[PDB]
DNA sequence: GCCTTGACCTTCCCCTTGCTGGAAGGTTTAACCTGTGTGCAGTCTGACGCGGCG
């Protein structure tokens, strides 16, 4: 289904949003979660660049920065 | 007194009238609601009403 | 039976929350036992304690007693305050005066006089020792317990207890955990000799496979028992009889220990009762409760019989005040003790009365008259009378926003100023640029520029050297130098700032 | 809505039946309400406030 | 132009001087939130690079 | 002794006895475990001393010299 | 702060121990006045445009 | 600023503490008319930081120039006051409580664990039914269900030889009892044999669970609390407007009572009084 | 521009009578009286979980 896909989601953050946002960290805190920012909403609250648009281009950088530290 | 004047002034049925027009005056006190105590809310309401 | 029926509503309650609801179940279950339950728990906490006093006499190891106090509060010629109206005080069955004191105080001597001799006539338990032990007691059985300062009598046994008894485990600590020992035989050979390690061999006379590995510890553990034996040379008497003393005024206190508990579960009702006609909203009902109970506590727990009333009226009073504290301590955020608190209660108790003998609301000056006190104290207290207002509260028409909304940072900076700052410090140092280096820099540090601190005329002058006057007409000439109207156009608009 | 009595017939929420849920009420100015109603299985119950 | 301090005020300093430039940081709703979290019982924190 | 009681016999209050034994002018009384000022028949006698020496004219300090002859 | 101290300095000007409260314009708006009303308490001093 | 990820997990009393800065011991604020922070209050600067740009509570240490430097007539530390936002607070209590989370949200993440009712477990922490710890003798069973008549009709039985009680610190015990590790391999096992819907789907969210617990580093005794952290001040401000009256962050409401409902079992912490009203007091304090 | 050089001022703390008034902070009275509640809340509701219960 749509929103219970919204809600069973990779990471956690932008499902700790919108809908519910007490089970999503209940389940995550005991869990040892770690999101590792790719979506978008991920990189919106930081204020950082978005993955995407002007920036996919410089995140792209990040990406193979992630690979070589 | 306490009762009495927190009526007459706080609840949602007292207002601050319309002196814009004199029609202003005579139509906001002949208004009619279901709101507010013994009542109704908009989003528990509907259509039928 | 209550609990009968607390089985089946506690099986079958339905998903209910309240502790209102549990507490007032639980205690419903034991209803009301006075007026003779009163005087029948008095009795037997007052036999507890006098079997207590009872066991505190004949003292062999709790040497500083009675006696002992009383000459050290005699030690500077002088009292008869309350530490005298605790102490012997035979009632006739209250300041003391001295020679009676000093009568009351001088039999006892001669009992102890005459009895510690004869603790050595031919044993420790002598029939005519323990005639003396029995007749010291019975001289003191006509006169009762002594104060709180007793408490340290206690005390010296316990810490003397607390630490032998820690020395035991503590051998134990050393005996018990590392090498196997058995726990049918250790206990009665202990038991034996209480004085030399002859349990030693008895107990290993079994020849105990284990007992040949005695090694590497025992260094430790025989200079554990020594801390023991060193107590006991201390003490100077061996353990049975103050053991004895011991459980017998510990059951003494647990006598009006429990005792004094159904008297707690006596009378809670009346202490509800009260509670909810002052849980007119102060504050919340189970806390008013609570110190309720507390209430009912100290009431038993110092309680006169003699007098022959119901005990429950003056619980009664005593809770009254408690709980009519507690609430005007606490139930604000901002402290206001209890002395504006009362003010304030009269004021209204006054202003009450205006309000009907005038139909019309009070004035300063009329109830300062009727009070018979001045005006500021009046305006302060309307000025203080009045609480908080609960940063989220709905403003708006609706829930539009609350008050949040409506509030100021009128704290930290204008980033104009800020910047008409820094312009401010560039313009002052590009000037402090265009004078003497030695007026600017001396300048700089004298007003504490470049720098965290301020020097000030002397300390500036014998760092760079020892004038004073010159100093100060060193600054008047850099004053000439800046005064200067070609100059003052970097700050003739800061004249302004 | 005034004091007194009113009936209504809800349509069937166990729309497995598709059938008429019949109930009635009262109302006070003031005090405690009831509620009688069927059930779908034929069988009344009843309810205050 | 809501949150970041350092970055708003540098800039204002900075633009008055004819530079359009910027030199962003984190906001403060954020590590708010991050406050408010950590008073739940809650070992929340970041990773370094 | 009570200490109302005793400077109600003296006529002062407390505040003024307390006066004077922070200037030294009489014997030490001593308090009670609650705290009450231990007044006496000495300190009775000390301080109506004490009270017409400077009613006379005796100042803090000559009048604390009455009340050493007093106990001298 | 040591440089409006410094201004202070060479200048000497001072603040007293008082400062002002006006009230003033709102920004934007201007307009005619036509009349004041003024309240005080009943046992101060009535001032003089009071 | 720059980082890589988040980071989340359970939090230790150990690590609480550490983020703390002092504890807290009285629920006051301020004066009312000298509006002053207090000692152990609620805005005491002592440990969250100062009040203004480096200064002291009385004065005596200004304007940066004794930086690291404490005025201990107060015993305030000299610093801006930008750490208003930071400087948590910390507590201790008596008894510790359980975090209404981890088991009121549906499936109850701790009480599920241990397959367990929540109904049990209200009834032992509303102080309603003892429990067994674990079960000493052979008679009797952990997570053992007492009811007080019941607790004591086999305490006669006994008397010393079992372990059961009523409350919370029981079942911190119980939690801290436990090993993930040969349940886990049990029950992955034990799937084999009815490995319908039910069985299956228990076994499966029960397994993944424990697996949870162990890889994440996480741990059921921190499930609940001996500690609590105190939110720093001007997130839950308490602050005049115009008209001279304050307006009061309900929050601060919500902490104070707390406070002084714990000192008060520490007084009669001293008396071993009945433990009923001790009950009464505990069921308070959780409630609260 | 280096030095005092003498001699004058202003401020700020601290001191000397004989107390007085204020603020905050404590502890006990014998006639008594024994299970709330107290105004909710007007029932929104469809999808979805899951507990018990067949
Ligand atoms: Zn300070």
């Amino acid at each position: 289904g749509i929103t219970k896909a919204s809600l069973a989601t990779e990471s956690f953050i932008s499902a700790a949003s919108f809908q519910e946002t007490t089970r999503v960290l209940t389940e995550a805190a005991v869990a040892g979660k770690r999101d590792e920012l790719r979506g978008l909403k991920e990189n919106v609250i930081v204020g950082r660049l978005i993955p995407a648009g002007t920036g996919y281009a410089y995140h792209q950088d990040r990406m193979r920065r992630r690979a070589a530290g | 007194s306490a009762a009495v004047k927190e009526f007459f002034g706080s609840s949602q049925l007292s207002q601050f009238m319309d002196q814009n027009n004199p029609l202003s005056e005579i139509t906001h006190k002949r208004r009619i609601s279901a709101l507010g105590p013994g009542g109704l809310t908009r989003e528990r309401a509907g259509f039928e009403v | 039976a209550a609990a009968q029926v607390l089985s089946s509503v506690e099986s079958e309650i339905g998903r209910t929350t309240d502790p209102v609801r549990m507490y007032m179940r639980e205690m419903g279950t034991v209803e009301l036992l006075t007026r003779e339950g009163e005087i029948d728990i008095a009795k037997r906490i007052e036999d507890g304690i006098n079997q207590v006093q009872c066991s505190v006499a004949e003292y062999p190891e709790a040497i500083t007693y009675l006696l002992e106090q009383y000459d050290r509060v005699e030690a500077e010629e002088a009292r008869l305050s309350d530490l005298i109206t605790g102490f012997v005080d035979p009632n006739a069955e209250n300041s003391i005066d001295p020679e009676l004191a000093r009568e009351k105080f001088a039999e006892l001597r001669a009992q102890y006089v005459v009895t510690r001799d004869t603790i050595k006539a031919k044993g420790r338990s002598h029939a005519t020792a323990q005639e003396e032990i029995l007749k010291l007691s019975e001289v003191f059985k006509q006169f009762r317990l002594v104060p709180k300062q007793f408490d340290y009598l206690v005390n010296s046994m316990r810490v003397m207890m607390d630490r032998v008894r820690t020395q035991e485990r503590l051998i134990m600590k050393l005996c018990v955990e590392q090498c196997k020992m058995p726990k049918k035989n250790f206990i009665t050979l202990f038991t034996g000799n209480e004085t030399s390690d002859t349990w030693f061999n008895a107990a290993i006379a079994m020849n105990k496979p284990w007992s040949e590995k005695l090694h590497d510890v025992s260094e430790e553990v025989h200079r554990a028992l020594q801390k023991l034996q060193q107590i006991e040379e201390e003490t100077g008497l061996t353990i049975e009889q103050v053991k004895d003393i011991n459980r017998r005024m510990s059951i003494g206190e647990a006598k009006a220990r429990r005792a004094k508990k159904e008297m707690v579960e006596a009378n809670l009702r009346l202490v509800i009762s009260i509670a909810k006609k002052y849980t007119n909203r102060g504050l919340q009902f189970l806390d008013l409760i609570q110190e309720g109970n507390i209430g009912l506590m100290k009431a038993v727990d110092k309680f006169e019989y003699r007098r022959g009333y119901k005990f429950s009226t003056y619980a009664t009073w005593w809770i009254r005040q408690a709980i009519t504290r507690s609430i005007a301590d606490q139930a604000r955020t901002i402290r206001i003790p209890v002395h504006m608190i009362e003010t304030i209660n009269k004021l209204n108790r006054i202003s009450r009365q205006m309000l009907q003998e005038m139909g019309r609301e009070p004035t300063p000056e009329e109830l300062a008259e009727r009070m018979l006190m001045p005006e500021d104290k009046i305006r302060k207290v309307l000025k203080i009378a009045k609480e908080p207002i609960s940063m989220e509260t709905p403003i708006g028409d609706d829930e539009d926003s609350h008050l949040g909304d409506f509030i100021e940072d009128t704290t930290l900076e204008l980033p104009l100023d800020s910047a008409t700052t820094e312009s401010l410090r560039a313009a002052t140092h590009d000037v402090l640029a265009g004078l003497t280096a030695r007026e600017a820099k001396v300048l700089r540090m004298r007003f504490g520029i470049d720098m965290n601190t301020d020097y000030t005329l002397e300390e500036v002058g014998k760092q760079f050297d020892v004038t004073r006057e010159r100093i100060r007409q060193i600054e008047a000439k850099a004053l000439r130098k800046l005064r200067h109207p070609s100059r003052s156009e970097v700050l003739r608009s800061f004249l302004d700032d | 809505r005034s004091p007194g009595v009113f009936f209504d017939s809800d349509k069937g929420k166990t729309h497995s039946s598709g059938k008429v849920l019949y109930n009635a009420r009262i109302i006070p100015y003031r005090g405690s309400w009831l509620d009688f109603e069927f059930d779908p299985k034929d069988n009344l119950f009843v309810r205050i406030d | 132009k809501s949150d970041d301090v350092n970055g708003r005020t540098k800039m204002y300093k900075n633009i008055v001087d004819g530079n359009h430039q910027m030199e962003p940081g984190m906001p403060e709703s954020f590590n708010v939130l991050l406050k408010e979290i950590r008073s739940l019982g809650i070992n929340i924190e970041l990773e370094d690079e | 002794m009570n200490i109302s009681d005793v400077a109600k016999i003296t006529g002062l209050t407390s505040k003024a006895i307390r006066f004077y034994e922070e200037k030294g002018l009489v014997t030490p009384p001593m308090r009670s475990e609650n705290g009450y000022r231990t007044y006496t028949q000495q300190h009775l006698n000390e301080l109506t001393l004490l009270r017409q020496a400077r009613q006379v004219g005796f100042n803090l300090e000559e009048s604390g010299e009455l009340v050493n002859l007093f106990n001298d | 702060t040591p440089e409006e101290k410094l201004l202070r300095a060479i200048f000497g000007e001072k603040a007293s121990d008082v400062k002002d409260s006006s009230l003033r314009v709102p920004n934007g708006v201007s307009g005619t006045v036509i009349d004041v009303q003024v309240f005080t308490r009943d046992g101060v001093e009535k001032d003089k445009r009071a | 600023e720059e980082f890589d990820a988040i980071k989340i997990a359970l939090a230790s009393p150990d690590m609480i503490r550490s983020w703390s800065f002092g504890e807290v011991k009285k629920p006051e604020t301020i004066n009312y008319r000298t509006f002053k922070p207090e000692r152990d209050g609620l805005f005491c600067a002592r440990i969250f930081g100062p009040v203004k740009d480096y200064e002291c509570l009385c004065g005596k240490y200004k304007r940066l120039k004794h930086r690291g430097v404490i005025c201990e007539k107060c015993g305030v530390e000299v610093t801006q006051t930008k750490v208003r936002r930071e400087r948590m607070g910390h507590i201790e209590l008596a008894s510790p409580t359980a975090h209404i989370w981890f088991l009121k949200s549906l499936p109850s993440r701790i009480g599920l664990l241990l397959d367990m009712p929540l109904r049990d477990i209200e009834r032992v922490l509303y102080f309603e039914s003892y429990v067994v710890i674990e079960g000493g003798m052979t008679n009797l069973e952990r997570q053992q269900i007492l009811t007080e008549e019941q607790y004591l009709d086999a305490l006669e039985e006994f008397g010393d030889e079992f372990d059961a009680k009523m409350g919370a610190e029981a079942i911190q015990a119980l939690l801290k009892s436990m090993d993930l590790e040969q349940e886990c391999e049990q029950l992955r096992e034990e799937l084999n044999e009815t490995n319908s819907e039910t069985k299956r789907k228990k076994l499966t969210k029960r397994i993944k669970l424990l697996e949870a617990f162990v890889q994440s580093g996480n741990k059921p005794e921190w499930m609940i609390l001996t500690v609590l952290p105190v939110l720093p001040p001007d997130l839950r401000p308490l602050v005049p407007l115009d008209g001279g009256r304050f307006a009061t962050s309900d929050l601060n409401d919500l902490y104070r009572r707390v406070i002084n409902r714990n000192n008060r079992l520490k007084r009669l912490l001293d008396l071993a009084a009945p433990d009923i009203i001790v009950r009464n007091e505990k069921r308070m304090l959780q409630e609260a």
